[PDB]
């Protein structure tokens, strides 16, 4: 499913 | 130190729209990634949005797609929250939130938040009722006695008895909707000996609407 | 989106005791990059929540070592080894694996203290009101612990006409115990046409439930 999205892991 | 600050809260008609302010101060504005997250009044849950530094990027879930739009001003350390068509399930505390740099997705920052009240209820003062125990309310030693404070907008009201010199054995709910207006009670307990022999009188204010009310508590 | 559940919802304890919160999402929480983003926030009467663990386990800055958090996939668990007064407030769980990330229902320290009856006492509409054609009966449930508690409202024998609002006090800052109210709005005209009124409750302190009763016509 709608595992969190590469941005937001972006820092 | 790091702190944001919501602001722009307050009532607003159902379907209305607001807009909402955080800002941000102690640090680099540019640098983090901020939400919004919001606590209903039953006290739970809530994400509401989510936006990238120098904000080329947002994130809102289905439900609050429409209602409500995040965006920054990086070159003014402000974040917002534009909301649109409020219902009154969008009550809530809304609060700012940072997150954590090092990506890990967790919120360092929160601020104090600001609350948002959708009703279209108008000011309306309450209607107050004593309560006797009419059945012995256990003539026992103690007695209890009680207020309705009924039916009014918006809150906060204030109850107190013998204008405060009863602060002993005195409750009082927390408010809840009664359809869109507020209700609330207040009890106190006191000796058998005490009443009805002597007067015990609940006071009550509601400062939005100018009403003071007292309302003696005689046997039936 | 994943439906935290913690458990229990409340937690009764004295001071030095320990503690175990619960947190099951409901699909597995690994993140396609192994990390597995389950954190734990507490929330202060009055204050904005603090995080104190995050990624399952790792202590945020200036979180005591009396905490500390464990588990794996969809299992989790927040420990305390000694509860300090500070240690009271309502502890939360977010995920961020999946978006939008989420929240548990939030967990509850208070403190634990002897169980103690509740006191009930029912309340007639008053005339002011019938006046106006509500009727209004009341209901208070007062000083009883531990917090769970059931009312039951007859009428003429039978259960309720409606209109039922239940309202609880928090735990008492003295002597730790609940209170709650039970309101009962009618009609003046469905009020008129019944004459028994029950008030019925059932907390574990008694085999039976409690019951404050009144007939209408003769007050």
């Amino acid at each position: 499913l709608q595992y969190t999205p590469s941005w937001m892991l972006v820092g | 130190d790091v702190k944001l600050v919501e602001s722009g809260g307050g009532l607003v008609k159902l379907g209305g729209s607001l807009k909402l302010s955080c800002a941000a101060s102690g640090f680099t504005f540019s640098s983090y990634f901020l939400s919004w997250v919001r606590q209903t009044p039953e006290k739970r849950l809530e994400l509401v949005a989510t936006i990238n530094s120098n904000g080329d990027k947002t994130y809102h879930p289905d439900t609050m797609k429409g209602r409500f739009t995040i965006s920054r001003d990086n070159a003014k350390n402000t974040l917002y929250l534009q909301m649109s068509s409020l219902k009154s399930e969008d009550t809530a505390l809304y609060y700012c939130a940072r997150r954590d740099s090092s990506a890990s997705l967790y919120f360092d920052y929160w601020g104090q938040g600001t609350t948002l009240t959708v009703s279209s209820a108008k000011t309306t003062p309450p209607s107050v009722y004593p309560l006797a125990p009419g059945s012995a309310a256990q003539t026992n030693s103690m007695v209890t006695l009680g207020c309705l404070v009924k039916g009014y907008f918006p809150e906060p009201v204030t109850v107190t008895w013998n204008s405060g010199s009863l602060s002993s054995g005195v409750h009082t709910f927390p408010a809840v909707l009664q359809s869109d207006l507020y209700t609330l009670s207040s009890s106190v307990t006191v000796p058998s000996s005490t009443w009805p022999s002597e007067t015990v009188t609940c006071n009550v204010a509601h400062p939005a609407s100018s009403t003071k009310v007292d309302k003696k508590i005689v046997p039936r | 989106d994943v439906v935290m559940t913690q458990t229990p919802l409340s937690l009764p304890v004295s001071l030095g005791d320990p503690a175990s919160i619960s947190c099951r999402s409901s699909q597995s929480l690994v993140h396609s990059n192994g990390n597995t983003y389950l954190h734990w926030y507490l929330q202060k009467p009055g204050q904005s929540p603090k995080l104190l663990i995050y990624k399952v386990s790792n202590r945020f800055s200036g979180v005591p070592d009396k905490f500390s958090g464990s588990g794996s996939g969809t299992d989790f668990t927040l420990k305390i080894s000694r509860v300090e007064a500070e240690d009271q407030g309502v502890y939360f769980c977010s995920q961020s694996t999946h978006v939008p990330w989420t929240f548990g229902g939030g967990t509850k320290l208070e403190i634990k203290r002897a169980d103690a009856a509740p006191t009930v006492s029912i309340f007639p509409p008053s005339s002011e009101q019938l006046t106006s054609g509500g009727a209004s009966v009341v209901c208070f449930l007062n000083n009883f612990y531990p917090k769970d508690i059931n009312v039951k409202w007859k009428i003429d024998g039978s259960e309720r006409q409606n209109g039922v609002l239940n309202s609880w006090t928090d735990e008492d800052s003295k002597d730790s115990t609940y209170s709650m109210s039970s309101t009962l709005t009618l009609t003046k005209d469905e009020y008129e046409r019944h004459n028994s009124y029950t008030c019925e409750a059932t907390h574990k302190t008694s085999t039976s439930p409690i019951v404050k009763s009144f007939n209408r016509n003769e007050c």
